[PDB]
RNA sequence: CUGCAUGGCUGUCGUCAGCUCGUGUUGUGAAAUGUUGGGUUAAGUCCCGCAACGAGCGCAACCCUUAUCCUUUGUUGCCAG
């Protein structure tokens, strides 16, 4: 069928270091790749009073942004499925296979 | 340079009877249209005795300041004075150049700092103010400290282009015994020059007489 | 103001007619940024004072605005610890503005049951130059030549 | 072939696709009386048919989303000259005047900490 | 007025974060938790041992410690021993299994933690406040520092007025985002209570 | 309990245009000049002038976002033929 890997990260240019890594891969192994595609950021965000007592309007306006990655691999060649499998990738990213 | 090689330039030319300064009265040969007129037959042996003296200075490893700020002449100073490998003031004098050089100094290293990390540093990441605004910096201590940005010390001589417009050079020269050379117009005060040389010190075509001759006999003392 | 002098935005013209003049009314009639509410109540009150009344509906407008248009005012001003109030030759363009200001503030100052109507027998009011708003003239002037002397 | 302009404005986008023959307009595969209940807002995007010439003269086929009423009648006025523009691209001159081929930047601006609205402070007391 | 905080400021631009891992909101507060607990252990049993910063990454099921230290073999001890012993109790305190790895700070005077550590100490041991500044700067220029600035804060030499004061060398631009700013804090707990020590490095700029 | 013993954090004048140093020079000296002036800038911003010549912090720039476009990537987004 196809194998989808989702990236996550708070990091971009090092999500996309990771998706680099898993599509050149693929592309050498003989895999066909569609993406990588960028999904929506969600953002979350915070605000926090800035003083440990009173002054109301002194805040700290803070966000995390979460970035999304698609990774869609066509064909799932064993070669392909070893290539990725033992990837070493960036710690700070999150990665999810659906099968 | 010769007499008749001077006169073409306009080198006799000065300006305005109504403008001298008398203790001039001896290097001037008469006027004529209101205007004065210098002796040459004054003017040659006295620059030729300038270039000597210069020459003798440069064949010890003399460092020669150059010193002309006419907005005019700015250039050609310039040019002279990179042509013999020597250093310049080309742009509005800073008061205490050469008696305030010690606070001076570290201001020409602020502008080595400067054109260094802009160029090896590189940067060119910045905050996109700082690459004018450095550079506004950097823009301004080169026309202002340019020329003497690797002097090193104090100058050994000072060539000068108007003692009048320079009168503040020529002072502090003065107070370091340095010695200077001038080109000493009709209208100005000859007292504070070692060696006067006197003729015009505006028309681009008379200065660039001189400077081109000094900064000939500046490489011809050099190469010995 | 202090250092900052500007030029002035200058609006579209009205939908219907084309008229930068009576976009300057809808907007100055316009409450709440309800454009569409508004327009629709300055024609209505137009169409009402065009139907019945010799039509001309431009020229119409007009008439009326040509009565409670102000030629002078007064700027008050604080000079020797003394108020006075100094007499200003006020300039055409604000002439028309202060012209349908009051106009349109002397139509919701009135009795009659919608906007459309008060507004309509505003400008009949002030196009046979009486009601409120001519009179919002006369007290302007009467209060300018008064102080005619410290012009 | 079609010829194409984007045009938006707020938070809408408008796409406006070109072709000769009528006076027809189709947004959102709807008629543009339809989709516009505000006739004045019928006449912008009628506007860039204006300077530029159609009477029965090309087909604009048109779609858009985001924004409201008059966002999304700008954006589309800002396609369909782009489209024009495409078409031919002397026509500018006349558009450039016309106020229509810029995009209006004007965006509405956030709300800040403190204040009760974007700029709108809280009612200051003295005492 | 009030600074803002020239590390928080930068992060992002020229500054890294020191904890790096990513994780959802269900166990961000616990993984935030950990970090914490984790720190402080090992803060306080290397004291001594110069640690200037912790990295903390967590890795699938893992977390991995990085302690940059000026004096690795402190932290190491007699062949692995005291890493070894410090893995099995940050293993504990975090869950999941540990790993520890140790960065050389090559140059602390450069390090502005264990700048702020070091005048910080030397004011429990009593030495005087402009001295132990003073050296601090010195220091930090004599080997290529664009620019220092030290402050201390509170009962100077047990005044009892408190004070503020703070020396500076080179040059500080704390408004340039692009500026390398190393900035850290040490608090020196004394006879008469606390004095605060804030400590800034430029270091170039981009 | 003491914010009248403190650290850390915060309000505030106020994003107001200020605050300073080296060398030079002036005054017996505290100090001054630089940074007293004419214009102009959001701004000690810039320019002329200037016994000052230069420099550092703050201004501005480098950072986020928004307005036009280009390349890359098309699923869960898109639908011109």
């Amino acid at each position: 069928q196809r194998i989808r890997i989702r990236l996550k990260a708070f990091d971009h240019r090092l999500i996309d270091q990771a998706t680099a890594e898993i599509v050149e891969t693929a592309k050498r192994t003989g895999a066909q790749v569609r993406g990588p595609i960028p999904l929506p950021t969600r953002k979350e965000r915070f605000t926090v009073l800035i003083s440990p007592h009173v002054n109301k309007d002194a805040r700290d306006q803070y966000e995390i942004r979460t970035h999304l990655r698609l990774v869609d691999i066509v064909e799932p060649t064993e070669k392909t499925v070893d290539a990725l499998m033992r990837l070493d990738l960036a710690a700070g990213v999150d990665v999810q296979i659906s099968l | 340079v010769s007499m008749r090689d001077m006169l073409k330039a306009g080198v006799h030319f000065g300006h305005q009877t109504r403008y001298w300064n008398p203790k001039m009265k001896p290097f001037i040969f008469g006027a004529r249209n209101k205007v004065h007129i210098i002796n040459l037959e004054k003017t040659v042996p006295m620059f030729n005795e300038a270039l000597a003296e210069l020459n003798k200075i440069a064949s010890r490893k003399g460092k020669i300041l150059f010193v002309g700020t006419k907005r005019a002449a700015s250039e050609a100073v310039k040019d002279a004075a990179l042509s013999c490998d020597q250093f310049f003031v080309n742009h509005r004098w800073l008061g205490g150049m050469l008696t305030n050089w010690k606070t001076v100094r570290q201001s020409i290293k602020r502008l080595k700092d400067l054109e260094t990390q802009s160029q090896d540093g590189t940067f060119d990441k910045l905050t996109k103010k700082e690459a004018l605004m450095r550079t506004r910096e950097l823009e301004k201590l080169e026309n202002s400290l340019g020329g003497i940005k690797d002097m090193g010390g104090l100058p050994d001589a000072l060539f000068v282009i108007d003692a009048d417009h320079e009168h503040i050079a020529i002072k502090e020269a003065n107070n370091l015994g340095i010695p200077v050379f001038a080109i000493v117009d009709t209208n100005s005060d000859p007292d504070g020059v070692d060696f006067v040389i006197p003729g015009n010190d505006d028309a681009i075509r008379a200065v660039t007489l001189y400077l081109g001759a000094v900064a000939a006999t500046v490489r011809e003392g050099r190469s010995q | 103001p202090r250092r900052r002098v500007i030029g002035q935005r200058k609006i579209l013209p009205d939908p219907k007619f084309g008229s930068e003049l009576l976009a300057k009314f809808v907007n100055i009639l316009m409450v709440d940024g309800k454009k569409s509410t508004a327009e629709s109540i300055v024609y209505s009150a137009l169409e009402t004072l065009a139907q019945r009344s010799g039509k001309s509906e431009l020229e119409a407008f007009e008439v009326a605005l040509e009565n409670v248009r102000p030629t002078v005012e007064v700027k008050s001003r604080r000079v020797g610890g003394s108020t006075y109030q100094v007499p200003v030759e006020v300039r055409p363009v604000r002439r028309n503005a202060l012209a349908m200001r009051w106009i349109v503030e002397a139509a919701r100052k009135r009795g009659d049951k919608s906007m459309a109507l008060r507004l309509a027998n505003e400008l009949s009011d002030a196009a046979e130059n009486k009601g409120t708003a001519v009179k919002k003239r006369e007290d302007v002037h009467r209060m300018a030549e008064a102080n005619k002397a410290f012009a | 072939n079609q010829y194409y302009g984007t045009g938006r404005r707020k938070s809408s986008a408008a796409r406006v696709f070109i072709k000769p023959g009528n006076g027809k307009i189709v947004i959102n595969q709807r008629s543009l009386e339809q989709y516009f209940g505000r006739e004045t807002a019928r006449m912008v995007v009628r506007q860039p048919l204006e300077l530029v010439d159609m009477v029965e003269k090309l087909d604009l086929y048109i779609t858009v989303k985001g924004g409201g009423i008059s966002g999304q009648a700008g954006a589309i006025r800002h396609g369909i000259t782009r489209a024009l523009m495409e078409y031919d691209e002397s026509l500018r001159s006349e558009l450039r005047k016309a106020g229509f081929v810029t995009r209006d930047a004007r965006q509405v601006e956030r709300k800040k900490v403190g204040l009760r609205k974007a700029r709108r402070r809280p009612q200051f007391s003295k005492r | 007025g009030q600074k803002v905080h020239p590390n928080g400021i930068r992060l992002g631009i020229v500054k890294p974060w020191n904890s790096t891992w990513f994780a959802n909101t269900k166990e961000f507060a616990d993984n935030l938790d950990s970090d914490f607990k984790v720190r402080q252990y090992l803060t306080k049993e290397l004291a001594k041992a110069s640690v200037s910063r912790i990295v903390i990454e967590r890795p699938a099921k893992s977390i991995r410690v990085t302690i940059h230290t000026a004096r690795p073999g402190i932290v190491i001890g007699k062949k692995g021993e005291d890493v070894e012993k410090l893995r099995k109790v940050v293993a504990d305190i975090a869950g999941v299994p540990a790993q520890i790895n140790i960065a050389e700070v090559r140059k602390p005077e450069l390090d502005a933690k264990l700048v702020a550590d070091s005048i910080t100490s030397q004011l429990e041991r009593r030495v005087m406040f402009r001295r132990a500044m003073k050296r601090a700067v010195q220091n930090a220029m004599r080997l290529g520092a664009k620019g220092i600035k030290v402050e201390v804060s509170g009962r100077l030499g047990g005044a009892e007025i408190a004070r503020t004061e703070w020396y500076r060398e080179g040059r500080v631009p704390l408004h340039t985002l692009r500026a390398d700013i190393d900035y850290n804090t040490s608090e020196a707990h004394t006879t008469y209570g606390v004095i605060g020590v804030k400590v800034w490095i430029f270091k170039g700029e981009i």
